[PDB]
């Protein structure tokens, strides 16, 4: 069921672009709307930013193939390179309705699109990064993820990760034969 | 600059000898811990330690009977080189 | 200090780089 990796990587790329739209990491003047999941989405048209997102999900896809990823996380960092909010895609993995699962992903997009309602404003000058939490610490994980030259990965320190006393804002959970995933946000207690 | 407790270098050289010499199949977790130790030396601007750590490990790991320690060394260095290539524009000599 | 968290070394382009 490595279709899941192909489906998830498509979805995560779309969800990362939308997350940076909705949280204002980047100017409105680089987004353009496009249709995924027969819901609209708002994707970047900046090449360097698009390359960073595609480079990242190119390296993750094979860890997804073996169900070796517990979480893919989009981290909003503050100007001090400190996490301020985290969008966590928590992942658990033939009556096969692959066609119906892709459309269950639309509800993620609509929840993401309206999530500034239920979240505090971020400090100005935020950037982001991507964390991949593996199910187990395995040599094979890092062998698979270092395939793009000029795009190496490292093991994150507690600084790349740690938020004191965060709040948890659940957004959407799905429960299928082939894809068990939920999206929740962790926001920093304060600014 | 942590390696599983040891800040002082000579202590690191000592945690790494006990580990490589007495244990014939290392857990992947500990190999990853040495890679993170090495990439942290890069962030913290200690290329001399980095060089000395690689040299110490290359001796001990390549001298092992157990072929696992040989492939663990290749793995460690591979993940250090790709960090150096980007952070410094270059590759560590041996 | 468990070692199961991977991240790109590289930063994405800064809000600056993009409005060139």
């Amino acid at each position: 069921g490595q279709v899941v990796a192909d489906v998830l990587c498509e979805f995560l790329e779309v969800a990362v672009h939308l997350i940076l739209y909705v949280r204002e990491v980047y100017p409105v003047g680089i987004f353009q709307k496009r249709k995924k999941y027969n819901v609209p989405v708002q994707m970047s048209c900046h090449p360097e930013l698009n390359q960073y997102i595609q480079d990242t999900l190119h390296c993750v896809k094979p860890l997804l193939e073996k169900n070796d990823v517990e979480k893919v996380v989009v981290v909003i960092l503050d100007k001090e390179h400190r996490p301020v909010e985290k969008f966590v895609f928590e992942i658990t993995q033939i009556d096969s309705l692959l066609s119906h699962v892709e459309q269950l992903l639309a509800a993620f997009i609509l929840k993401i699109s309206v999530c500034d309602a239920v979240l505090d404003h971020n400090p100005p000058g935020c950037t982001f990064t991507v964390l991949v939490h593996t199910r187990e610490a395995a040599t094979r994980n890092m062998e698979k993820i270092q395939v793009i030259k000029d795009f190496p990965w490292i093991l994150a320190d507690e600084q790349d990760v740690h938020m004191h006393d965060p709040r948890l804002i659940p957004l959407k959970t799905m429960t299928s034969d082939i894809l068990k995933m939920q999206l929740y946000v962790e926001e920093r207690a304060h600014k | 600059g942590n390696l599983a407790g040891a800040v002082e270098f000579n202590d690191v050289k000592t945690l790494l000898r006990e580990w490589i010499t007495t244990i014939s199949d290392p857990m992947e977790e500990d190999i990853l811990q040495v890679v993170k130790y090495c990439t942290d030396l890069i962030e913290e601007k200690d290329l001399e330690k980095l060089d000395l750590v690689i040299k110490y490990m290359k001796r001990l790991m390549q001298q092992s009977v157990e072929s696992v320690w040989n492939m663990a060394f290749d793995f460690i260095l591979d993940n250090v080189q790709v960090v150096l290539q980007q952070t410094y524009g270059s590759t560590l000599k041996v | 200090r468990t070692a199961n968290i991977l991240k790109p070394l590289m930063s994405p382009p800064s809000r600056e780089e993009i409005m060139a």
